[PDB]
């Protein structure tokens, strides 16, 4: 039901006027905490945050991001003498936080990758830091030696789980409104083929089921999606096609299953799609 | 990994009307990533990059979204250059599809 | 609230 995702990044080669370190926190899989190397500073990405934290908050968060990001610029080089690797491309993935499940039970996740393989991840209920590649064995002697494991277990299940229900409380309000989708109906003729397009613009929450139906029956197999894809203003978008017979284009309807909607929405090429209200 | 990548607008494409068009780019590896917003083949004004995240398999992810006026008889498409692709691909916008 | 920096250690 409820989470808590701390998406950390260490690169040596990012790009062009791009930061090398990342890091980037995520309530519900929504934005709300972003840190790069070039700014320095934690900020906040949501309303609901910046309105029910102080800037002591913000100055804890900053340091201890500060630190990891010299953490992992250590990483990056104590990898590559490692593994004898000499020069090119190469990634320091971090993964942290916490699930709160509606039955009440509490899963704890703290994970590492090189390259883009797994490289360690602590195992809870065993408290030890498994090496998933021979490589990630000298990380596990240098884990043992200073004990985290035991450090780590307080955080995961009750700091984690402490902070995430304020969090929850905090944007409620913002997590839990519904937004309608503008739904558009298209089609595409090519070599004695109809293709039929249906799109949803600006939907919240992320959940959605759109299917195709011909003469009020679902074509689920025939349909083609590409996923659901988001906006820059938090919302989604989704766009699903099916292939069919020039002239029948009409005998086909587009149906929208969505929380925003109190039942499922039904809309034709002919009708105008969303224009229909 | 070679990224999965698709264009759309934020709103359905309207005459002279203010709207975003989005390029969203995935399951990729290693994190450097090219994404250009083109308005006829000319890279348009004020594209904004989203922050470096990854996905449940570690491949990484990133939406470029731009503030623009669709204009009738222009061509809007989204280039993309990575390492794993060889040659630059280019992936065409249909505001009516 | 993010974990010590200390545990980022490889």
């Amino acid at each position: 039901l409820h989470t808590l995702r701390y998406i950390r990044t260490a690169m040596t080669d990012p790009g062009p006027g791009l930061p090398w370190f990342v890091d980037v926190g995520y309530v519900d899989g929504e934005l709300f905490m972003h840190y790069n190397s070039t700014a320095r500073r934690a900020v906040p990405r949501t309303e609901w945050i910046a309105a029910n934290t102080d800037q002591q908050y913000w100055d804890r968060e900053t340091q201890i991001v500060q630190g990891s990001e010299q953490i992992n610029r250590e990483n990056l080089d104590i990898l590559r003498r490692r593994y004898n690797q000499t020069g090119g491309s190469h990634t320091v993935q971090w993964m942290s936080g916490c699930d709160i499940l509606e039955d009440g039970t509490i899963r704890g996740y703290h994970q590492a990758a090189y390259d883009g393989r797994d490289f360690v991840a602590f195992d809870k209920g065993t408290m030890t830091l498994t090496a998933a590649v021979p490589e990630a064995v000298p990380t596990k002697r240098k884990w043992e030696e200073g004990g985290y494991a035991e450090g780590l277990k307080q955080y995961l299940e009750e700091t984690c789980v402490e902070w995430l229900r304020r969090y929850v409380e905090y944007g409620k309000a913002e997590l839990g409104r519904r937004e309608r989708p503008e739904v558009r109906v298209w089609g595409k003729e090519a070599d004695g083929i109809l293709t039929l397009s249906c799109r949803a613009h600006g939907f919240y929450p992320r959940p959605i089921v759109v299917s195709w139906l011909k003469d009020g029956a679902v074509r689920g197999q025939d349909a083609q999606s590409g996923g659901i894809v988001p906006n820059g203003d938090g919302t989604y978008h989704t766009w699903v096609t099916i292939d069919a017979q020039p002239g029948d284009g009409d005998k086909y309807q587009c149906r929208v299953e969505h929380a925003s909607l109190p039942q499922p929405g039904l809309y034709s090429w002919r009708s105008g799609g969303g224009l229909n209200d | 990994l070679t990224p999965k990548v698709q264009v759309y607008s934020r709103f359905p494409a309207s005459a002279g009307t203010k709207n975003v068009l989005n390029c969203f780019a995935a399951g990729f590896h290693p994190p450097k990533i090219s994404i250009t917003l083109m308005k006829d083949g000319v890279p348009m004004e004020g594209a904004q990059y989203s922050d470096m995240s990854f996905n449940d398999d570690w491949t990484f992810q990133r939406l470029v979204h731009a503030d623009f006026t669709p204009s009738s008889g222009s061509t809007y498409a989204c280039k993309v250059e990575h390492e794993t692709l060889k040659e630059p691909q280019v992936y065409k916008w249909d505001p009516e599809f | 609230y993010e974990l010590d920096e200390k545990f980022d250690r490889l």
